[PDB]
This record gives C-alpha cells, structure tokens and sequence, in this order.
C-alpha cells in the first residue's frame, strides 16, 4: 500500500508470493497449529528441492506447474484477517475518516473550542506554503531524461527541504480516526 | 482438473500464459505502460497536492466516458440491417406481444359478463 | 415620515391592494349572476321577516 | 379567482418598483402569502363545484393544481438566488418576471372553464419557460433543448387546436360545464378516431407518452434549476389534467382508442425506468424518472375508472413534490462542483448529514414507500389496472423492482462510499438550501396526513 | 445543520406554540355543537349546519 | 449487501401488492375481518402473492 | 432506442426533410428569364384546369 | 485568439461571512432575507395554512353524507324497506321503447 | 427467538474480545477463557438442537 | 477496545521475541539493525516466513509489495508504527 | 353515544367469576390500581370539561334537501334542469357509499365478536351484505370515472329491456 508496484514481477517475486499464498491457505485446510506446522515444513522442503534450478525455462515451467496446482488445490473460503482486503472489518472506518481540509469550514464557534489545536495547525499550513515551490523546482530538477518513469518520490536533498508531495501522506486521517 | 475461463468468471493472471513471458518486447510495453501511469500519477498529485489549490480536480477521462456515452452516441450511428432489425424488433416486439395478452385476457373477460359466467360477487369498487 | 423611508417602504401596499381589488372584482361577479337567487328548484324558499335577498 | 390573480400580477410592480437589495425578500414574501390565500379554494362543504363566473371555476381536481403551482412560486425564487447574485439587478428582476408569469398563467390555466382559453393559456406557457431555459441555461445544448421543447409542444398543439374549433362549431360552446351535461355518444368512424387523436396528441406529448418523451430529458439536462422544478412539477400536469377534461367528450371510443397509449405507457414505463439504471448524468436520471411515472398517470387516465383518476390525482401531487425536491437536492451539489455526472461526487453523507436526510427521504417518497402520497396513488393505479387486465401487475411488478433498484443506486453512489477528498470546495449546506428541502418535504408528509385534499373528482 | 434546525423549530414554535393553546382553550371551554333537530319555521343560518367553533366561526365572518 | 436486501425484498413485495390488489376488488376490504368471508372463494392468486411475499 | 431510433425516426428525420425541402425550392438562380418562364408554366397549369372543370 | 475574459475563480461562500445564510453577500440583507422566508414560510403559511384547512367543516359533504346514511339506514329498517334497491329510478318514471 | 439472540449476543460477546474476529479458525479453547460466554453459547446451542424441556 | 494501544518499544520488544523464538537465528547475535540476509545468513524464503509471523503476532497482513523490502528488524518496527499510527 | 339501531350490538353475557385456586388474581388488583390511580383523575378532567360545555351550549343542524326533478324528467339539452338532476344524484351517490360503509362495518364487527362461531352467527350481516351488495352493483357499477345521473339511467333502461325480454321469452 505504501510502495508502488514495479511494471513486471522477476520471477523470484512471482516465485515468493506463490509461497506466501500457498502456506495461507494450507493454515486454512490445517486449522489446528501443530497440524500446519508439520504440513509447512513438507511445503517449505517442496519449495527447496527446486531453489538452485539453474535452467530459467526449467524454473518458469515449475511456477507454471505449481500455479495450476495452486488453484486445483486452493481453499475454497481462506482465512482472510480482518483488516485486509476482502476481510470483515475492511473499509469499516472509512465513514469516519474525514479529511483535514473540512477544519477550513469550521465555524469560528467551533474554532473557539480548541484554540490550541487551530494554533497549532496554523503552523502546519504555513509550513506547507513555504515548502511548495521548492518541492515542485526539485521534481522538475530530477526528471530522467529518457522517459522512463516510475512512481517512486524522490527524498529532500538538500537541509530544511521537505520531501516533494508529503501533504497527503503526513496529514492523512488515523487508521482509527475517532 | 484444469479451470476453464467464463466472461464473468475470468482467467487468474496466475494461470495466464502471458503473465510468465519474458520476451523483451513484452517487457518494453510493460515499462511502456508504467511510464504512462506515472507521468499521470505525478500531474494528478501535483494537482492535489498544492496548498493554492481552491477547487476540486477536473478529471478529463470522466468528461471523455460521460461524452462518449451521450452526445458521441448519434453522429456515430449508422443504420445498418443489424440495427434496422433490432431497431424494429425491440422496440416494437415486445408492444405488440403485450396488446395480444392484453387484448386476447380482456375481449374473454367481455365474453363472460354478457353471458354472465363472470363470478362478480362483492366487487364494488374499480 | 420622510421621503428616504417612504421611497422603500411605499411598495408594501401592491399586494394587499391586489388582494383587495380583487375580492371587489369579485364581489362585482357575483352581483351579475344572480338571475336565480331565490328561483332554484333546491333552495328557494318564503323570504323572513326583514330579508331582502337569500344572499349578496 | 381575482382575488388570488391579481395579487399575482402585482408580483410584476413590485419586482421592478422594489430596491435591488430589497427585491427578493419583498416577492419570495408575498409569494408565500398568495400560497396562503389560494387555501380558501379547499374551503368546500358541499358536493357543488365553485364557479366563481363565466370565466373562472375551481372543483377537486384543479383546487390542489392551483394551490401547488402557488406554493412552487417561492420555491422556485429561493432555489434561483445562488446561482442569480452574479447577474446584475435588471436581469435579476427579468428572471424573477419570467417566473411570475408562470404562476400566473398556470393558475389561470388550471381554473379556465372554456377550452379555447384553456388552450391561449396552455400555449402561453411556452413563452416564459423557454426564454427560462435558453437565456440562463448553462451549456450549448440549451438551444437545443429550446426547439426539442417548444416544437414537440406545437405539432401536437396545432391538431387540438383544430378539433376545439371543430367541437365548437358542432356544439356552439367550448364551456366545460355545458359540454359535460350535454354529451351525447360519439359513433365509431375513421373522421371520429382522427378526432380522438387530435384530443389527445398535445396532452399525450406533454406528459410525456412513451415515444415522444426525448425533448423531456434534453430540456432537464439543460434548464436552470427553477425551470427544472416548474417543468417537473406542473407543466407536465398540463397533460394529464388536460386528458381528464376533455376525455368527458369522447366516448366510448376511448375504449378501444386507448390501447396503443395503454400499451406504450406500461411497456414504456419499464423502458425508462430501467435507463435510470445506467444514466451517468443525475439530472437526466431524475427526468427519465419523471416519465417513468408519468407513464403511469397516462395509464390510468386511460382506462377512465374511479379508483383510476383518484390514484392518477394522488401520484400527480405526489410526483409534483417529489421530483421537485429530487432536482433542488441535485443542485446543491452542482452548485459546489459544477458537474451534473452523478459518480464524480461520493460519500457525501460524510461531509452534509442533514442535507443527506433530505436525500433519503426524498429517495424514499420516489420509491413510493407507505404510506407516503407517492405509494398511495400508485398503490391505487395498480389496482385500477389489475382489474382492467390482471395481467397487469406482471409490469407493474417489474417496474417496482426497478424503481427501487435506482433509487437506492442514485443515494448509496452519491452519498456512500468514500468521500472524493479532493473536492475541498464542498462548503457547508446554506440555510437557505436546507430551508428549500423542508418546504418540499413537509407538505409531502402533511398531506399523507390528510389524503382527501387531493383525490380529485371521483372519489 | 445546527442552526438550521434551531432556526426551523424557533419559527414552527413560535406561531404554533400559540394555536396549539388556542385549540386547547377552546376545545375545553367552548366544545362543539350538539346536534338539534331544526325547530319547525326555523331558516338556520349556513354555519349552524358545522359543529366545531373554529369553523362555524370562519364559516361566518368569511364563507 | 444492503441493496441486496432490498432487490429482493421488493421482489417479494410484488407478491404482497398483488394479495392487497386482489382483495380489494373481490372483498372490497383489506380488513382482516372482511377478508375471512372470502374462505369458500378460490384464493389461489392471492394465496400465491402472500406465499412469495412470505418467501 | 432512446438516443438512436426514437431521435431517428421523430426529430431527425423531421429536420432533415424540411432542409431537404427548404434547399431544393431556395437554390433559384436569380435569372429573370428562368422565373418568367415558370410563370408560363403556372398560367398554363391554371387554364387547363379551367378548362377540363368546364362543365 | 479573441479577447475573452478568464473564467472566474471559485469562492468560498463562508471567507467573509461565516455566517452566510445562503441569500445574499450583504450580511444584514442575508438574516432578514432568512427571517422572511422562515416567518412567512413557516410560521404564516405552513402552521396557519394547516390550521385552516384542519377547520374546514364537512369537507365534500363527507361528514353529512354518513349523517344522512345513518338517517335513511335508521328509517328503511323500523318500516321494513330494502335497504338499497337495484333500481336507482322508479320504474313508473322509464317508458321503455314497445320493441 | 430467545436462544437465537442469545447465540448471536455470545459471538458478538466472542468477536469483540478478540479484536473483531469473526472466524471460528482463529478462535478456540473459549471454554476456559471466557467461562461465561461459553456457558450461554452451550446453553443456546442445546435448546436449537432439541435438548429436552429448554424452550 | 479492552486492547492497549501499541507503542515503539512495545512493538519492538514483540518483534525481536518472535525472532528470538526462530531456531534459524541465535539470540545473541541478534540487534534491531540486523539485516536478515547479510548479517543474520537467511535466504529470501526465510524472510517469507519472517513475515507471516509478524503478522500472526500482530493480526494484520503486510502487503507483498512492501513486506518484501523489510530485511531487518527495525524496518519492521517502523511498518508497523506507521500503520498502526503510532508516534511515541 | 350511537344509534344502538343503525349500529346493533348484541348484549353483553360475562360469566360469574368462580375462581379455584387460593392464588390472588394480578389481573384484579392491577385494575383497582388503574382504576384509582388512572381512571379516577382523567374522570374528573372531562367532568370539568362537560360543565364548561354546558355553559357555552350551542347546537347545529343536519341539512334537510328537498327532491328536485330527476333526470327522467329532464328534457335533453336542459342545462339548468340537467344541472340540479345531476347534483341530486351525486348527493345520493355520496349517501349510498356511507351505506355500504355502515353494512362492512357490520359485518367486520360481527366477525370479530363472533370469533369461531363468525361462520354460523353472521349469517344475517353476510346476508345483508350480500343483497346491498347486488343492489349498489346495479346501480354504480361499470359507470366510469365519469358517472352521472344520465349514465346510471343507461345502465338501468338497459338491464330492464333485458329483463322484459327474458321474461316475454318465458
Ligand atoms: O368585504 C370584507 C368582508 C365582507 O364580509 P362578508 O361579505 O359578510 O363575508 C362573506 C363573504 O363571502 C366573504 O367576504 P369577501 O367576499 O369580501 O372576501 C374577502 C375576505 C375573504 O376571506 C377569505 O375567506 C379568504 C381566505 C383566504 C385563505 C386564508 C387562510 C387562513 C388565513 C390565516 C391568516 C393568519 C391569521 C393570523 C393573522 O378576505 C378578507 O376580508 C380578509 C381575510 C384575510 C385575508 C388576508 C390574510 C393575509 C394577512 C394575514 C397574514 C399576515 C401575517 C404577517 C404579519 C406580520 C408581517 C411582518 O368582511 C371581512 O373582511 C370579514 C368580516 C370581519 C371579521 C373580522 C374578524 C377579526 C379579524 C381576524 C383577522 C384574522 C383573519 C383570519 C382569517 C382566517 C380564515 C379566513
Ligand atoms: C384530580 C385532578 C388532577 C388531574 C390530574 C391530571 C390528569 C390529566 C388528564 C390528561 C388528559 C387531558 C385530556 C384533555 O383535557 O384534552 C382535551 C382537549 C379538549 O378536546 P376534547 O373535548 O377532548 O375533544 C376535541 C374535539 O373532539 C375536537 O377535536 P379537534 O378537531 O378540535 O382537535 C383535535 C385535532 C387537533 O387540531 C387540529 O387538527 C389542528 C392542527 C393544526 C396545528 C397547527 C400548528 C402547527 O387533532 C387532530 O388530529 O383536547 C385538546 O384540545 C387537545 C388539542 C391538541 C390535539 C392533540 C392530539
Ligand atoms: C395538549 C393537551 C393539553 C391537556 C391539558 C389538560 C388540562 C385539563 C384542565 C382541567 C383541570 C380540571 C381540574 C379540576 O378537576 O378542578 C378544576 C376546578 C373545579 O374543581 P373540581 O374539579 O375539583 O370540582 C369537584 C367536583 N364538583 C364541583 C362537582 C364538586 O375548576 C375551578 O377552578 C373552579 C371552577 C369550577
Ligand atoms: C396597506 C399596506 C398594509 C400591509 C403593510 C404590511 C407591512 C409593510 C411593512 C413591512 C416592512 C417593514 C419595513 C422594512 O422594510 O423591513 C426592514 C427589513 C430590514 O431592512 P434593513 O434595510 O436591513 O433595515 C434594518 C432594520 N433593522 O427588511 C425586511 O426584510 C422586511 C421584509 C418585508 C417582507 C414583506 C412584508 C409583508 C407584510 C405582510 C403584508 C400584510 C398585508
Ligand atoms: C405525521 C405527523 C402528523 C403531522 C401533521 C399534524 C397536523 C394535523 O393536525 O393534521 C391532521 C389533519 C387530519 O385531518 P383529516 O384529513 O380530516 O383526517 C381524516 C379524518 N379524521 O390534517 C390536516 O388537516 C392538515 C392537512 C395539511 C394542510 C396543508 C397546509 C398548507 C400546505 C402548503 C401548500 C403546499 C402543498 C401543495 C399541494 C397541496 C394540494 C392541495
Ligand atoms: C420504439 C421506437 C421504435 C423506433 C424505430 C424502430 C425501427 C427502426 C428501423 C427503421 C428502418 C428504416 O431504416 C432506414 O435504414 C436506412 C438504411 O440506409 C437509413 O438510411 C440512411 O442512409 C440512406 C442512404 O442510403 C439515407 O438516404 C438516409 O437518410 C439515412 O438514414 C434510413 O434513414 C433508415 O430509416
Ligand atoms: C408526433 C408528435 C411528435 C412530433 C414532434 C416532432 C419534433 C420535431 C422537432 C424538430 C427538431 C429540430 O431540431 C433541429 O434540427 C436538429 C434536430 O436533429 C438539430 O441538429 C443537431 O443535431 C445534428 C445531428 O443530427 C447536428 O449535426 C447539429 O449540429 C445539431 O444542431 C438542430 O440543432 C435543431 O435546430
Ligand atoms: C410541419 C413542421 C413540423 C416541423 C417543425 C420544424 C422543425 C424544424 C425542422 C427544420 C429545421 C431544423 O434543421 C435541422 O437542424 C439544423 C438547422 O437548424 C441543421 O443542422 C445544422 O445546424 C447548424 C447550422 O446550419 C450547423 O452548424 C450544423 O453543423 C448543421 O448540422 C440540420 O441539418 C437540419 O436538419
Ligand atoms: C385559520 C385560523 C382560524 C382562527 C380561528 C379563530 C376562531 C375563534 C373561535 C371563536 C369561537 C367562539 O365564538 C363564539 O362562541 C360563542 C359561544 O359563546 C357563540 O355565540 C353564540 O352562542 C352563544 C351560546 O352561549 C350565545 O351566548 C351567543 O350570544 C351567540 O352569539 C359564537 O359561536 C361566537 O360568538
């Protein structure tokens, strides 16, 4: 969620979430601790016998193989944890995260009952002004020249610079907002 | 075995043969494709970003789709037999295929009260 | 009461001046239809003591 | 009538005699009051009808049209303001003229005992509201919209035109009264079939029927906001209530006459209904909702039954209200981004949780839930035509399920789901916007307290 | 939305606050007619055909 | 989940609308107390509306 | 139906048979012989009608 | 390209006036614009327009209507009369044709 | 109505505990750990299966 | 609810007790700067498991994308504290 | 009150009480305390208020319509005859609707009162409800929306040459 994806997987990617996947779903068959532990050993040895296949077209042919497995084999209905995509309390909170630009239509009355939270949050957005120009100059400084791009950000560079585009993430609301 | 892909329940990436080709005119389109997104994601941030921004963020792609969809529909029409047919066949089918229904129910319904093996026993209302 | 008020405020008596003209033109029509007052076959009856119309 | 038509003429003085800070306090003010006069017609404690001349009448059916169009008047002026305060004074004051005189000619069109006058006034109509829509219509495709609307209206306009003149040189009268008492049976030729249609053509296009409906959504999509609540809400009760008059003289060909309209009208119900499934533009999702309904009044008018006509009246109140209020709620939001694309703006509950009550009763009311007004006159309808055919309520029941699929679909993509957070301009709801909401809503409930104000002439 | 709804119930209040006594009052210490055979030679008037005061009393200055 | 909920609900509400209907123009009641007077009648079609409305 | 039949078969082909009209009857060359000569034409027109109404 | 304004920028409503009614930039033009509607709205028409119409008596001759019914269902019972006959005309009033 | 709210008021007593988990695989040994939840939870779960003489 | 809220050396203490309990890794040698696979010697399906245990400890899933950049024990800490909203 | 003729009730038979058991009834004493506690003071609320209506005692009338001709006597295209004829009518329509309320109202509160014995002891409610039935049906119904006196006299002179034939037939 925090990092972009690449614009391919390598095949040790690809290789290591198969893996990942293939044991979440075996603690969904197992259910009992004892039961996964031995039945994630015998999946990590499977795994093993075939770590120093050189060949490459050998080795995309064994990702080929036991991704069909996979999905013959897989658990109809997998643990998913609550938080996750697909999980029960997914975007359970999104109702209550309410976007720091809403302050900006806060009536004086109610800017009166926290006069030092709005003190505080006046320096915030002065903070935010000063840096802009700097960070739009240090994007437009370090664009590639061939048009390759990415979406990773760059850092600040130089002292008292702030990372380029920080607003959304610094400022986003809390997982638990209320 | 084996899983054999529907329109509305499609093939895994997992078990796509395209998924796991290497070749490098395939990977020059994927960071094709990729540059495309963060060009994009980049202006878009831009925008949403800026401490001077007053307004919401024009999205030209929705504009382009709610176009599309609307004012773009007849310029683009041509008649043709496959159009013409449907055309007549949609819209008129189903007015004609109801008045038989209707007409066939009401003119039986007539039948019975003149000759009265209609049971209207407490129907006072209508 | 002075000419600054009375050149904003002189524009409340429009509406009520319709609303009253038009109950007079009112009243106006139906002093023309009464070409059956006291005459229907429902409603006419013996005038009372000091009555000079069913209604007006 | 006088008394409630002349007040409204002096709307027009005032508006132009008033200061340009003090205009619209001073007419939404008095609007408001001539709404309260227009009361006295429910004043009825007899079965006789009030004819206040030769000129002039008012019964049940068109005492609730008057007193609806009287009340839209305010409504209407508020819901113009916001979008007004950049014009200057002298085309404030035009707007607000052209608005006037809608009220005015709707009440003298609602309350007209002859058919010609009925027919000068239904036709004057035309004039203001499409200077309305085209000279404060937002995009290119208001003039469009303009020509769709005033010529779709005429075409069908000219042939009644010519069988009210053909009526009256067979009766020498076109008063209502007269031709009501003395109707005699028509026969059953192809010169009276061609007459049947003249009748009904120009009401049919006004509801609108089925077919002829496509200057409906283009004229929504593109008038400003008091056109839209004008258009929905009355003007297309031109039709119905112009079916109702005049269908006195018409029969019994109305009995096989009517079956393409009835036919139309409840397949064409499903069609439009199911459009508002996949419409990207919530304006003309709330229009094709309209015709939806309206196709509903058209079937029942149709089949000429008491339960028909009362649940024809209900529904037309009902809808008048409804829709109403369903285009006001889509302003606001346009209002503040400036896009009628209903799933550009989403989880608003989050940011207006009073304006998003508005929208789910106003939600509910469409989908007819009881006992609402709204389910009242179509619960009435459908059991008018199950009788007619009980074969009926197989498209009555489709239309059901779909009315409230989309219903549903329009508040939980707009108000539900994630907020678009980069929309920082979503200002706080006006006092005035939540103002216009409650004075929707609270006559819709009041009158599902006292349902008998507006059951019309059968019941 | 706070104000609105203090400013909505303020003026629902402050003239109905008032008919709502008024109905009170007047349905505790005026009541309604009683239903009286007309006596013979008796015109009565349009208004003593209603039984509510409010509206005999409306029915009389007005109708 | 919610309009699922409602979809078919208001399925079932067809069938209720349709018992309502049927009641009225042959019973001129939706009185529960009217309504037993139609025991000797043939209830199939409204029987069968409350028996989807039910489902 | 709605954006592509319903626009086709009313509106549009309305409009389109009136501009038909309207430019095959104002496309006049300006050439006062060519006028002229359709005023012979309607002059005839009228007498043989005349003449075969001839009772 | 021709001379042509820019378009204008959007404002916030609530910057100068944080209490903006809704109804106008001049502030004491905003309450009383307010005030009127709500008075006469929503004091006026809406609690005395429902009073009003709450006091109509015997709307449509409802009320004596099931007065009368009462009357003539009382009177048709004590002297043995139908209760409601099929003819709503007395026959001896129709002359039908010989035919 | 009675053990069915019951069973759905101990799996809410059950989820809340542990951190808004709805699945039974993550769950286990509740008997000891939450004595009472558990005691309720058997006691509804005998009276939906018949257990002679609860409701 | 009845659950603490979690702090930075709460997380930590939790983090390097989980890999204290990994037989692949003696106690002694580990800090919370330990690179999974320089320092500490674990190939790539090793730091897969690392993961999956981490989100067992805390119940919620690290996304694959960036569960495969955490290759010490601090990078950990710190996913989590940012997740979780924690700042002291 | 009512007119005990109009909407007849049959007199109540409540049975002793003979109760068994040495328990104390909760339902007995529970009506003695509502009894005093809610019954008494709402008592003494309306008898104030039944005297200050006899203070201020004023009367109203039911409205007394005297027949006009009916449509029969109507010559065709007589608006002002037509017009009278025709608002007689709808009075009397209006009326016969009160009626066959009045008849349902009947029959719902036999039913009810009657409980498991409504299919023997309301065979004069249904019976009577069936006959006002069969007469408003020749009447009213199949008029339209737009019934009137001149259409209900169609109706009628077209089910009486109907029934002349059958019988001349016979
Ligand atoms: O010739 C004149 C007329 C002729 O008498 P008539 O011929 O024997 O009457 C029979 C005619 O057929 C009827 O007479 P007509 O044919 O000549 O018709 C005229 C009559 C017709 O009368 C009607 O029946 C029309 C009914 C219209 C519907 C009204 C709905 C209810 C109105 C409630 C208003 C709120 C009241 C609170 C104030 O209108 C009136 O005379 C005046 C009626 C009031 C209309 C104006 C209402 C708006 C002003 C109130 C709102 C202002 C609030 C804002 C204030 C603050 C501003 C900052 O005489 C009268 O004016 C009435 C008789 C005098 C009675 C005085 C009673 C005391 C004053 C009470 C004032 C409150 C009025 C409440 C009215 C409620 C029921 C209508
Ligand atoms: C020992 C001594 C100590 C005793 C301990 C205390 C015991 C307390 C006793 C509690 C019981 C009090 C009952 C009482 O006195 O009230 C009777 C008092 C007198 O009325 P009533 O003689 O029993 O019968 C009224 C008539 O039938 C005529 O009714 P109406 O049509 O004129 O008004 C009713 C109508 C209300 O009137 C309206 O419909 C007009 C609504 C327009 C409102 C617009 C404002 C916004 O309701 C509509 O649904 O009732 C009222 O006036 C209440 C009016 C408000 C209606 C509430 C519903
Ligand atoms: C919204 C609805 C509002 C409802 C408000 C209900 C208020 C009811 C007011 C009636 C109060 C009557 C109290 C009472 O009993 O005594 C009144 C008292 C009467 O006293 P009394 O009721 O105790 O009299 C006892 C009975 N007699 C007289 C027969 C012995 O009224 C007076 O003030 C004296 C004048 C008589
Ligand atoms: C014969 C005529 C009989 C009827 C006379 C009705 C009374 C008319 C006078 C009412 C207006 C009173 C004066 C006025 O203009 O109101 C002032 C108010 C605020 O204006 P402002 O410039 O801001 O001054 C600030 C003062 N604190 O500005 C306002 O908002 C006032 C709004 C006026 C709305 C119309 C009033 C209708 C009154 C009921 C009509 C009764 C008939
Ligand atoms: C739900 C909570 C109840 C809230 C309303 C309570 C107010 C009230 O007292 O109304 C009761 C009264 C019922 O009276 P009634 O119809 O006779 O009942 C049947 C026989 N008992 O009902 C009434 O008489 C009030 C009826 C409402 C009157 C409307 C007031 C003005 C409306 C403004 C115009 C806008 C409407 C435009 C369309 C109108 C069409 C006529
Ligand atoms: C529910 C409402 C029902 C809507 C109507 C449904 C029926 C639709 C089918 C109509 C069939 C006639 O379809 C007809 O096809 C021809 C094929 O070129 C179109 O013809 C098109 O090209 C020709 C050239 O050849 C042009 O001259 C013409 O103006 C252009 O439209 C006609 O314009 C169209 O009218
Ligand atoms: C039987 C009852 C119903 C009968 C109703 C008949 C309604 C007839 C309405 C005629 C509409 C006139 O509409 C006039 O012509 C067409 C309509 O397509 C519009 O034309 C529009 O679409 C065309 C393509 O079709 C574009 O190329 C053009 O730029 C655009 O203006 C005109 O802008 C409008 O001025
Ligand atoms: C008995 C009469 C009933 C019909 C009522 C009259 C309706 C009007 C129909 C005729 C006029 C509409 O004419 C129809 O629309 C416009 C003109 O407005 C033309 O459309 C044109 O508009 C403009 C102006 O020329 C151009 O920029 C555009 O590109 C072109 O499409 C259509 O090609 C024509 O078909
Ligand atoms: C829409 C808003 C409506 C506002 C409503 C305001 C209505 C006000 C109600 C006033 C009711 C009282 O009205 C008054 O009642 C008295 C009862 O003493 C009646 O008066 C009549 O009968 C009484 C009975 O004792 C006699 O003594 C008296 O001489 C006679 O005139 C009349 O009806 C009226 O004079």
């Amino acid at each position: 969620a925090f990092c972009a994806p690449p614009a391919y997987l390598t095949h040790q990617q690809k290789v290591l979430r198969l893996y990942k996947r293939a044991l979440r779903h075996l603690e969904s068959w197992c259910i009992h601790r004892d039961k996964y532990r031995y039945f994630a050993c015998l999946m990590r040895a499977r795994f093993e016998e075939h770590k120093n296949e050189k060949d490459m077209m050998r080795a995309t042919q064994l990702l080929r193989e036991a991704e069909e497995e996979f999905w013959q084999n897989q658990h109809p209905q997998p643990y998913i944890f609550p938080d996750s995509p697909g999980g029960t309390s997914f975007e359970r909170y999104e109702c209550y995260k309410v976007p720091e630009w809403c302050l900006d239509y806060w009536h004086p009355s109610e800017k009166a009952m926290y006069p030092d939270y709005f003190s505080k949050r006046e320096q915030w957005k002065k903070l935010r002004m000063e840096s802009w120009d700097r960070e739009v100059k240090q994007l437009q400084e370090e664009t590639s020249p061939d048009g390759i791009m990415t979406e990773a950000l760059p850092p600040a560079r130089r002292e008292g610079d702030l990372p380029p585009l920080w607003w959304h993430i610094v400022t986003r609301p809390r997982e638990r907002p209320t | 075995s084996k899983y054999k892909p529907a329109p509305l329940a499609t093939l895994p990436s997992t078990l796509d043969p395209a998924e796991y080709d290497v070749s490098p005119e395939t990977r020059r389109a994927q960071v094709e494709r990729l540059s495309i997104r963060a060009r994009l994601k980049r202006e878009y941030l831009l925008q949403y970003n800026d401490p001077k921004r007053v307004s919401h963020i024009e999205d030209p792609a929705l504009i382009r789709w709610t176009y599309a969809r609307s004012a773009n529909i007849y310029p683009n029409f041509r008649p043709t037999p496959k159009n013409s047919l449907l055309g007549a066949v949609a819209g008129f089918g189903p007015l004609i295929f109801w008045y038989y229904v209707f007409k066939t129910d009401r003119d039986r319904k007539e039948r019975l009260i003149q000759e009265g093996k209609l049971d209207r026993k407490f129907n006072i209302s209508y | 009461t002075l000419f600054q008020l009375l050149r904003e405020h002189w524009v409340h008596i429009l509406v009520p001046a319709g609303f009253v003209f038009g109950c007079y033109l009112d009243r106006k029509d139906d002093e023309k239809l009464t070409a059956f007052r006291n005459k229907s076959m429902l409603f006419q009856r013996e005038l009372r003591p000091n009555e000079e119309v069913t209604w007006k | 009538m006088l008394k409630i038509i002349l007040p409204s003429l002096m709307l027009l003085p005032l508006t132009w005699l008033s200061s340009p800070k003090k205009t619209w306090t001073n007419v939404t003010s008095y609007s408001f009051l001539i709404s309260l006069t227009s009361l006295t017609l429910l004043w009825q404690t007899d079965e006789n009808y009030k004819n206040f001349s030769n000129m002039f009448s008012s019964d049940p059916l068109s005492t609730p049209l008057i007193i609806l169009t009287a009340w839209l008047l305010p409504l209407m002026l508020m819901a113009s303001q916001n979008h007004l305060k950049k014009d200057n004074n002298v085309l404030q004051k035009l707007y607000i003229s052209m608005l006037i005189s809608l009220q005015i000619l709707l009440i003298m069109t609602f309350s007209a005992t002859e058919l010609i006058m009925f027919y000068i006034l239904f036709e004057a109509t035309l004039i203001p509201t499409l200077i309305i829509i085209t000279r404060w219509g937002n995009q290119t495709e208001r003039l469009n919209a303009g020509i769709y609307f005033l010529f779709y209206t005429l075409i069908g306009s000219i042939p009644l035109l010519i069988a009210l003149i053909l009526i009256q040189n067979h009766v020498g009268t076109l008063n209502l009264m007269i031709l009501s008492f003395t109707t005699h049976t028509l026969d059953a030729s192809w010169s009276n079939n061609l007459l049947w249609l003249a009748c009904m053509m120009a009401f049919l296009i006004k509801m609108p029927l089925y077919g002829v409906h496509l200057w409906l959504p283009k004229a929504h999509v593109e008038a400003p906001i008091a056109g839209s609540m004008i258009l929905a809400a009355i003007l297309l009760k031109l039709g119905s209530y112009g079916m109702i008059r005049i269908s006195i003289i018409l029969d019994p060909l109305t009995k096989y006459m009517a079956y393409p309209f009835i036919l139309l009208s409840l397949w064409g119900m499903i069609m439009t209904s199911s459009i508002c499934l996949r419409q990207t533009d919530l304006k003309s999702l709330i229009a094709y909702s309209s015709v939806s309904h309206m196709a509903l009044v058209i079937a029942s008018i149709m089949i000429q039954t008491p339960w028909s006509f009362m649940g024809a009246t209900m529904l037309m109140i009902a809808h008048g209200l409804t829709s109403s209020l369903l285009f006001c709620l889509a302003n606001s939001n346009y209002e503040r981004i400036h896009s009628r694309t209903m799933i550009m703006a989403r989880g608003l509950q989050m940011v207006f949780p009073l304006m998003a009550t508005w929208w789910l009763m106003a939600s509910l009311a469409n989908l007819a839930l009881p006992p609402s007004i709204n389910l009242m006159g179509e619960l009435f309808i459908t059991m008018s035509l199950f009788s007619w055919s009980n074969f009926t309520i197989i498209l009555m029941g489709i239309n059901i399920i779909i009315t409230g699929m989309y219903s549903m679909y329009m508040i939980i993509t707009t108000q539900r789901g994630k907020l678009t957070n980069h929309m920082i301009n979503l200002q706080p709801s006006h006092t005035r916007e939540l103002t216009l909401m409650a004075l929707h809503m609270i006559p819709l409930i009041l009158l599902t307290t006292s349902p008998k104000l507006i059951t019309g002439l059968t019941m | 939305d706070a104000r609105f709804l203090r400013l909505m119930k303020f003026y629902l209040m402050l003239t109905g606050i008032p008919v709502i006594i008024g109905i009170t009052l007047v349905n505790i210490f005026i009541g309604e007619a009683e239903l009286a055979e007309i006596p013979e030679g008796y015109i009565p008037e349009h208004w003593e055909y209603y039984k509510h005061p409010i509206s005999r009393w409306i029915a009389r200055n007005f109708y | 989940a919610a309009l699922q909920a409602i979809l078919y609900n208001r399925i079932g509400d067809i069938g209720f609308i349709l018992a309502m209907v049927w009641f009225s123009l042959n019973m001129n009641s939706w009185e529960l107390q009217q309504i037993m007077f139609s025991n000797n009648n043939d209830n199939l079609i409204p029987l069968m509306g409350l028996l989807i409305a039910a489902t | 139906l709605d954006l592509i039949w319903l626009e086709k078969t009313i509106p549009k082909s309305t409009s389109t048979l009136h501009t038909n009209m309207t430019t095959l009857t104002t496309n006049q060359k300006g050439l006062i012989k060519l006028y002229f000569m359709s005023f012979l034409i309607n002059i005839i027109l009228i007498i043989i009608l005349y003449s075969i109404n001839l009772e | 390209q021709w001379q042509e304004d820019p378009e204008p920028e959007d404002e916030n409503v609530y910057a100068k006036n944080p209490d903006f009614h809704g109804y106008d930039s001049d502030p004491v033009v905003d309450v009383w614009n307010m005030r009127a509607v709500f008075f006469f709205g929503f004091s006026i028409v809406l609690v005395f327009g429902t009073t009003f119409v709450a006091y109509v008596p015997d709307y449509r001759m409802q009320e004596w209507a099931r007065r009368e019914a009462e009357r003539l269902v009382k009177y048709r019972e004590v002297n043995g009369l139908p209760i409601m006959e099929s003819n709503y005309f007395d026959p001896s009033k129709i002359q039908l044709p010989e035919d | 109505a009675f053990f069915k709210a019951m069973l759905f008021m101990c799996s809410g007593s059950i989820i809340h505990s542990l951190a808004d988990e709805q699945d039974i695989r993550k769950m286990g040994n509740i008997t000891k750990i939450m004595p009472f939840t558990s005691s309720c939870l058997v006691i509804g779960s005998l009276a939906l299966t018949g257990m002679p003489f609860l409701t | 609810s009845d659950a603490p809220p979690l702090t930075l050396d709460g997380i930590k203490d939790r983090v390097l007790y989980v890999l204290k309990l990994y037989d692949k890794i003696d106690p002694e040698k580990l800090s919370v700067n330990s690179h999974f696979m320089k320092d500490l010697g674990l190939d790539s399906l090793d730091q897969v498991e690392i993961i999956m245990a981490m989100e067992d400890e805390f119940g919620f899933e690290i996304p694959d994308i960036d569960a495969e950049k955490l290759m010490c024990p601090q990078e950990i800490v710190d996913y989590i504290a940012d997740k979780k909203d924690v700042y002291e | 009150s009512w007119d005990k003729d109009v909407y007849p009730e049959p007199p109540s038979r409540t049975p002793a009480p003979s109760p068994q058991t040495s328990l104390p009834n909760p339902i007995t004493y529970l009506t003695k305390a509502y009894d005093l506690v809610v019954d008494w003071p709402v008592t003494l609320v309306r008898e104030f208020i039944e005297r200050q209506h006899a203070k201020n005692r004023t009367y109203y009338y039911h409205r007394q319509y005297r027949r006009v001709p009916d449509i029969t006597e109507c010559k065709e295209g007589d608006v002002l005859c037509i017009y009278e004829a025709e608002m007689q009518w709808r009075r009397d329509f209006k009326v016969d609707q009160e009626i066959m309320n009045i008849i349902q109202e009947r029959l719902k509160a036999c039913q009810q009162r009657e409980g498991e014995n409504y299919q023997q002891n309301c065979a004069k409610e249904l019976e009577q409800f069936t006959k006002v039935t069969k007469a408003y049906q020749d009447r009213y119904l199949d008029l339209g929306a737009y019934y009137s006196a001149r259409k209900c006299l169609a109706k009628q002179k077209q089910r009486m040459l109907e029934e002349r034939k059958a019988a001349r037939q016979e």
